DNA sequence: TACCCGGGATATCGGATGTATATATCTGACACGTGCCTGGAGACTAGGGAGTAATCCCCTTGGCGGTTAAAACGCGGGGGACAGCGCGTACGTGCGTTTAAGCGGTGCTAGAGCTGTCTACGACCAATTGAGCGGCCTCGGCACCGGGATTCTCGATATCCCGGGTA
DNA sequence: TACCCGGGATATCGAGAATCCCGGTGCCGAGGCCGCTCAATTGGTCGTAGACAGCTCTAGCACCGCTTAAACGCACGTACGCGCTGTCCCCCGCGTTTTAACCGCCAAGGGGATTACTCCCTAGTCTCCAGGCACGTGTCAGATATATACATCCGATATCCCGG
């Protein structure tokens, strides 16, 4: 029964991803996320398929972007563990 | 010698007819101005913006009521559109 | 209510590809309410422009508009 | 000779506000309800600000507000600093934050 | 005789429809002539730095399409065009290949 | 049917020009639009703003020159401006 | 005996005592001199107004105190006290002033 | 060369001021170099505005305008 | 080996230091009056940007069948985050010494800041034509399936050198 | 005690899962050709924006003398940074089971967009005049010296508690 150790696959999938361009998001939840918090801003609200891609193009790179902050947080504090202290470190000093 | 334009008695003003008895100094006269300038700025410009996205070349009502509810954040926005929808009323009803 | 349709393994891949090698559990709910902000925030200035337009079809323009306003600027999709 | 700043009731130059839109080089054409309506925004936002000023004002028993009393005025209320968050007032200085963990 | 301005200046970009457009976009009332010359030459240059890293990033990884990837790689790869780029997100790129230092084993 | 404007030829020749052998897909055409499409912007705002600081309406090559110098960081405003100055010496000495 | 404190002690009333007062913290003149001899290395022989200069002051202190507040929460954020400059670098980077 | 006249009990004001209660010793050095990038960057855009003037003096409108571009408006000085 | 006395952690009040609250003085900066002039206002006209009606066809939404990649649910374990401990070193506090930053003067002069003149450079208008965009097409570069080389991971195993109780 | 037994840490190899490279095949989007239409160009005309000369007078820069406020340096001690170690529990890899994301195909209609037509709102001119600004003058808000009260905060100490 082989079985790796703790953190290689992690690293593995680190490389997967960096290296790949796709969408992570799933596209239909994320669209209907969308429709959910629009609904609350104006009713019956239509949207053209691009300002949905969008939408979801911009908000994985906010996250993407957060997440390398987070970890330097976390390296920061002497932990390989994000913490939402680490989120909120991170917010705070951006300025959000 | 030439005439600086400035908002100070404007300011002063608004200052009378808030708070009655006390004074302002020429340094915060001047933050006041500042801030005036500024965020008159910051409205212009937005309602420039949406006028060319929307392929029109009069800046309206409309334009500056959208870059209000763009710009201020929340009750800001609720009480100026308010106030900005009061003066345009009294101002196409008067004599 | 759809804000759990942003599963486990899909934050577990956004963490990827910023670098992060462990993460903790609360991580996840935590980076659902962030999501949920930044979309309330974009997608609130796209109505308004819609409002403004007089349309009812939210287009990729409005969010460009509203991305770049935010100073987040993207690029691939016109303007 | 009636001025259009008392006609609709403001203190803000609604003039001069045209003129500026004018000159500024925003749009060709400039409409009236534009800059009546920007007058009054104009007029509430610097109302408001003055308004929590003179308080932090009374509160440190003055009768003249000092930069220091606009920047208590506004780092206090939420949405002043949100709007003027990226904005440094002069001979202002900071609000009294001392953090938790340094307290003995 | 009808030699146009493009042509006429050595350039690439349209000299006539940058000089519409600073016509167009109310951002003076007069506008000259040596003003839409000049932009387009800073504009054809800009491209031309862009798309040259991008070329070299594309034979780099094999390819003679450049492909939104290969702009992002030419982007993040050079330091004054991210100066210029810093927060601007170029869709279907990704990020670089990064990978801290403790993490590794 | 409407023709939209667009640089995607010009960026073509430019890109002919560098690479002779490199194509490029539709999506890296409209982020090179896009590319294109905001440093016009940005320059020409900055312009816009240099004109209206020194009480001037005129848009010149001094103000495209300018504004050059503040937006490009570094060795792209040195190589930009003097590409720039290049194509203006060419147009105004040219038959 | 000879009356000392605590270390800590006069700090935080100091602490106290500068987040009352709203003067400019750093010396007016050494500071003109730094601004004089930076602008030397961009065009010789400039005049400075004296607003130009203060506006500068202002400027470069509300700047640094954003970022020791902001390095203080880094710090704190490591379990320690004391400031370093890992902290500033950290804040720098995140706040994305590194380049 | 005048970056010692920023001296030690001026950064250790100016950290009071940012809350700060106890500094280390590698601050200071690190302070005066951040604040040394700091001006370098403004002064070249006010020296900037000051050459497209035609001007051999920088006013303090040209400091105010550079520090607005670089996104830090500073109130009280005109503008 | 029992009494007396030395070290350590945690409440208490004296007492030393800095700090918030009471008068007196003196100022100089804010508030207010005056001349005046330049920008705001009133009136009138032209036209072109914007509102409104009709049309039509694009594309956005809703629904169904399958199928298959992905998400959800639990096992077991190690490895990393969290509480406890000691060192040393390097900062913070206070004391004397001393370096220079501020204040107050005048002198000078470079250069900002206005005024009048005047031409050349750009807006505006009409003709014309060719460059740039919609539509079409074909074909080769990219996507994709499969196999082999390779490339790092991880366990099993032989081997090793330092100190607490077995035979 | 010197034993042969026994827990910590090192190098070394070989199975083994994963990934890169290499061919082989299809397919669809990028490059290229053609009509045409509308915006780039050329020629001409005024009007005024700006370049230029001259004058002024403002403030920006060098120069000295006191004056303490603050920077500099040194001793010292203690409190915090950091390394070590021990625990435990929480997250990570992996197998199994569920499930909803995706494709694809089709259908109905909401509204995005386009064109036409009228009409009225603003740009522009001209004339008049009064509100806003520069300038001058008073006066009191507050900055500045000194005087006692009112909180901390640190050490002597008050007593608890073991120990060499």
């Amino acid at each position: 029964p082989h079985r790796y150790r703790p953190g290689t696959v992690a690293l593995r999938e680190i490389r997967r991803y960096q290296k790949s361009t796709e969408l992570l998001i799933r596209k239909l939840p994320f669209q209907r996320l969308v429709r959910e918090i629009a609904q609350d801003f104006k009713t019956d609200l239509r949207f053209q398929s691009s300002a949905v891609m969008a939408l979801q193009e911009a908000s994985e790179a906010y996250l993407v972007a957060l997440f390398e902050d987070t970890n330097l947080c976390a390296i920061h504090a002497k932990r390989v563990t994000i913490m939402p202290k680490d989120i909120q470190l991170a917010r705070r000093i951006r300025g959000e | 010698k030439t005439r600086k334009e400035s908002y100070a008695i404007y300011v002063y003003k608004v200052l009378k007819q808030v708070h009655p008895d006390t004074g302002i100094s020429s340094k915060a006269m001047s933050i006041m101005n500042s801030f005036v300038n500024d965020v008159f700025e910051r409205i212009a410009g937005e309602a420039s913006r949406l006028a060319h996205y929307n392929k029109r070349s009069t800046i309206t009502s409309r334009e500056i009521q959208t870059a209000v509810r763009l710009l201020l954040p929340g009750e800001l926005a609720k009480h100026a559109v308010s106030e900005g929808t009061k003066a345009v009323t009294k101002y196409t009803s008067a004599k | 209510d759809n804000i759990q349709g942003i599963t486990k393994p899909a934050i577990r891949r956004l963490a990827r590809r910023g670098g992060v090698k462990r993460i903790s559990g609360l991580i996840y709910e935590e980076t659902r309410g962030v999501l949920k902000v930044f979309l309330e925030n974009v997608i609130r200035d796209a109505v308004t422009y819609t409002e403004h337009a007089k349309r009812k079809t939210v287009t990729a323009m409005d969010v460009v508009y509203a991305l770049k306003r935010q100073g987040r600027t993207l690029y691939g999709f016109g303007g | 000779a009636k001025t259009r700043s008392s006609r609709a009731g403001l203190q803000f130059p609604v003039g001069r506000v045209h003129r500026l839109l004018r000159k500024g080089n925003y749009a060709e054409r400039v409409g009236a309800g534009a800059p009546v309506y920007l007058a009054a925004v104009l007029e509430y936002l610097t109302a408001e600000i003055l308004e929590l000023a003179g308080n932090a004002a009374r509160d440190n028993k003055k009768t003249r507000i000092i930069p220091r009393h606009l920047q208590l005025a506004v780092r206090n209320d939420e949405e002043l600093n949100k709007l003027l968050g990226r904005v440094t007032i002069a001979q202002g200085g900071v609000l009294p934050n001392i953090q938790s963990v340094l307290l003995p």
